[PDB]
RNA sequence: UACUAAGUGGAAAAGGAUGUGAAAGUGCUAAAACAGCAAGGAUGUUGGCUUAGAAGCAGCCAUCGUUUAAAGAGUGCGUAA
RNA sequence: ACCUCGAUGUCGACUCAUCUCAUCCUCGAGCUGAAGCAGGUUCGAAGGGUUCGGCUGUUCGCCGAUUAAAGAGAUACGUGAGUUGGGUUCAAACCGUCGUGAGACAGGUUGGUCCCUAUCUAUUGUGCCCGUAGGAAGAUUGAAGAGUGUUGCUUCUAGUA
RNA sequence: GGUCUUGUAGCUCAGUCGGUAGAGCAACGGUCUGAAGAACCGUGUGUCGGCAGUUCGAUUCUGCCCGAGACCACCA
């Protein structure tokens, strides 16, 4: 319950003033409150405390960094919203391309030559396309790298409005959304290992079992280096996966590297 | 020891032996070997 | 899968697969080939599977030909029903092989690939399989 | 034992090689100072698994399987021998045969230059 | 006169097999053939895609030569190669 | 559509259970991507046992809570000349539908009466005639046999490997 | 499961039914409008569900298939 939120935000001031090397965070996306621990041991000596100590009953779930969206080879739509919600006419239409930008973020180019659309209607329109990327037909994550060319429109009389010209650009880059098949991007994570010589193929297979980009080795001064840039999912259980195979004597360095496209198995099962 | 109705040598070591007139394939391997195959 | 172009009639006899090869009696295209020990009936899903076994194991190239052609049909009477309406309701096309009958050959990547591949493709089917070579 | 080849410009990389029994430094400064002529270069190196292991290391001149890339003036060592990469001059490869000559089973110049062109068939170029 | 080792006889197959016996052949060898054993079983060479290395041999693609009586980019097992 | 339409009593529930393993648990062993714990896997194999309730007339179904475990098939959907009849299937009525209406719906609803004096075989206990070679009185062994072959908890070993 | 009916423009419906695809609206251009809407004037869209046949050409006739819709489940 939000109360409950309430109450673990309570225990939560209670055992940092003990130790605060944990962290918590309260995604604005996931919303789920991630809270670091060391093992197995460390995990379940905070909840003894949140239960016995603090008398705090909280539920336990699983880490929450989702995704992020996109979509494939490009396309050119219109929108049309002719409608009313209050007490007169309301009408707007404009014609824009969907084009996708693999480096770029939401980018605007015009061809309003034969006057289709004033200058005062060039702004709004980019604001429509900025806030009707944010949703996505599969599972929901607003879709970037995306280059926008707004082509042609129609203002008419008072029935046009600027809200209006930008809901018709909404309704056309949500239907050229769904017809140009959208996609999705996990996030990748640079793991550095370096290990004297025990885990070298315990890691090695792992990492092929598990997840992860690899290719081959490096030869420290006196070690072995290995970097993969792996989905952060795959960290889940990996930080003991390593410790129990290394007997606690493991050690890395994690660093976001990316978002990289997610594979059908990944389309499969994080969807409903 | 698997059971099966066509034993082929999978491994290198598939040897057979009717013994006590049953029939064991046998393997240096404790996977390999099979039974009434 | 297989199926003739136009059928006059759907419903000829039953099937009898007695008697020796007549027509296709020998491997005339090969190099090696596979003889059925026994008349039987080949339908659609087993012809197929044994068709994708030998592409699976016939690995970029390699030339195969089966002897005949899925031609004869099969009706299915109508279950729980008594005795007596007619004949059966028209199902799946199906192709007959006799008492010792060539029905398929095999070339390009040589004996050992192709004796691995029949065996893959007899795997499949009920009959007896043997497996020969074309001489020249 | 095992088989070694690795960059001339220091001695120091490899982990395998310092924990044979033999210290770091002494065979990073002492190959570095025996290739302080000619370093910074893939080198082929060999070393016996002894028990006081003080010092059982020696090199050898640079390898000779896909090394006709240098006399071929061209890199990518080919996968296939479907295509011909380029030209050598016939003349080239007999002196490097020749140079390679004492190294090997070959007792003429000439069992040393088949032995280049069967390691050259992998290439896809041969002694041309 | 041959067969049996299953009580087959005295119910059934897809299947698989150094089961038994016979026949038709095909090669070498008493110099001691084959099995086993004492050994060797090597080099250019760690050929390249690549597993934050291609290395014999995860795999993949080529898929040769030198000495030898012998050694195959290897016959496989197996190793992080 | 082959005997039985000059008659093969059928639902469920209760009790009596028995038998089979094509085994659910308890037994043993092998393999294991089986360190142990925690599991799966295959074989031998019936010695045994395998719960209590709610909804439902009502098996099959679900759930709840339990045991170490909460298997299935066959016995005329075992088991009425063993018990009942909530049940389809009497006469009665009613709702909806259909049918000109009389009447009908694996649609529903309210209910609606199960006869048996036992001959033999069988089978369980209890007896009579005499037998086994003088009569009577005892002691007996034991042939095929009959009956049980279930399992859990706690603690120490030992927080030991 | 059959016993039937239906499948026609972008929606709803007719056909020398063996010799032609057309209506209202959906739908663009114009008229006009101090604002538009509305209204008016002209378009246009067309394997007649898919297959095969007969002949003469099948949108129609015959048969089959597919989708959907109406009727029933021995003993009543």
């Amino acid at each position: 319950t939000k109360a409950d939120q309430e109450k673990m935000s309570i225990a939560l001031s209670k055992l940092a003033e003990e130790d605060p090397t944990f962290k918590t965070f309260t995604d604005p996306e996931t919303g789920q409150t991630i809270i670091a621990g060391m093992g197995e041991l460390h995990l379940d000596i905070l909840v003894d405390r949140m239960r016995r100590e603090f008398k705090v009953e909280v539920n336990v779930g699983a880490p929450q960094v989702s995704f992020r969206e996109t979509f494939n080879k490009e396309s050119e739509v219109e929108g049309k919203y002719i409608k009313q919600s209050g007490g007169r006419g309301q009408y707007g239409h404009v014609k824009i391309r969907f084009e996708p930008n693999k480096d770029k973020g939401f980018e605007f180019v015009d061809k309003i030559v034969g006057g289709r659309i004033p200058r005062e209607y060039i702004k709004p329109v980019q604001a429509g396309l900025e806030n009707a990327m944010a949703s996505g037909p599969l599972a929901g994550y607003p879709m970037i790298d995306i280059k926008a060319t707004l082509f042609d429109g129609s203002f008419h009389e008072v029935d046009s409005s600027e809200m209006a010209f930008k809901i018709a650009a909404s309704l056309a880059l949500k239907e050229a959304g769904k017809v140009c098949s959208p996609v999705l991007l996990e996030p990748i994570m640079a793991i550095e290992v370096t290990v004297p010589e025990q885990y070298f193929g315990d890691t090695m297979g792992d990492i092929s079992s598990r997840r992860g980009l690899i290719e081959g080795t490096e030869q420290r001064d006196n070690v072995q280096v290995i970097k993969a840039k792996v989905p952060l999912k795959e960290m889940f259980g990996y930080a003991t996966d390593l410790r129990s195979f290394s007997q606690g004597r493991g050690n890395y360095v994690m660093q976001f590297s990316h978002y990289a496209e997610t594979p059908k198995s990944v389309v499969n099962e994080i969807i409903a | 020891m698997k059971v099966r109705a066509s034993v082929k040598p999978i491994c290198k070591d598939c040897k057979i032996i009717k013994r006590h007139q049953i029939v064991r394939v046998i393997c240096k391997t404790q996977k390999h070997k099979q039974r009434q195959g | 899968m297989l199926q003739p172009k136009r059928t006059k009639y759907r419903k000829p006899h039953n099937v009898s697969y007695e008697g020796k090869a007549k027509g296709n009696s020998y491997v005339a295209f090969g190099e090696y080939g596979l003889v059925a020990t026994k008349g039987n009936w080949i339908d659609a899903r087993a012809i197929e599977s044994a068709r994708i076994a030998i592409s699976k194991c016939l690995g970029k190239t390699g030339k195969m030909w089966i002897r005949i052609f899925p031609h004869m049909s099969k009706t299915k009477k109508p279950l729980e029903v008594r005795m007596g309406s007619g004949k059966g309701n028209p199902e799946f096309w199906v192709a007959v092989v006799k008492q010792g009958t060539v029905m398929f050959e095999v070339a390009n990547i040589p004996e050992s690939q192709m004796i691995k591949a029949l065996t893959r493709a007899g795997h499949k089917l009920p009959v007896t399989w043997k497996i020969l070579k074309r001489e020249e | 034992i095992a088989k070694i080849n690795l960059l001339g410009g220091q001695a120091k990389p490899g982990p395998a090689l310092a924990s044979v029994g033999i210290n770091m430094g002494e065979f990073t400064k002492q190959f570095n100072e025996k290739t302080k002529d000619k370093q910074g270069e893939m080198i082929p190196c060999v070393i016996t698994a002894y028990n006081d292991k003080s010092f059982d290391f020696i090199l050898k001149t640079t390898p000779v399987s896909i090394l006709l890339k240098q006399a071929a003036k061209l890199e990518k060592g080919a996968k296939n021998a479907k295509t011909i990469v380029g030209k050598i001059t016939m003349a080239k490869a007999k002196e490097i045969a020749q140079y390679k000559l004492v190294d090997l089973n070959a007792n003429t110049v000439e069992a040393a230059l088949k032995m280049v062109l069967g390691t050259a068939k992998q290439m896809g170029i041969e002694v041309i």
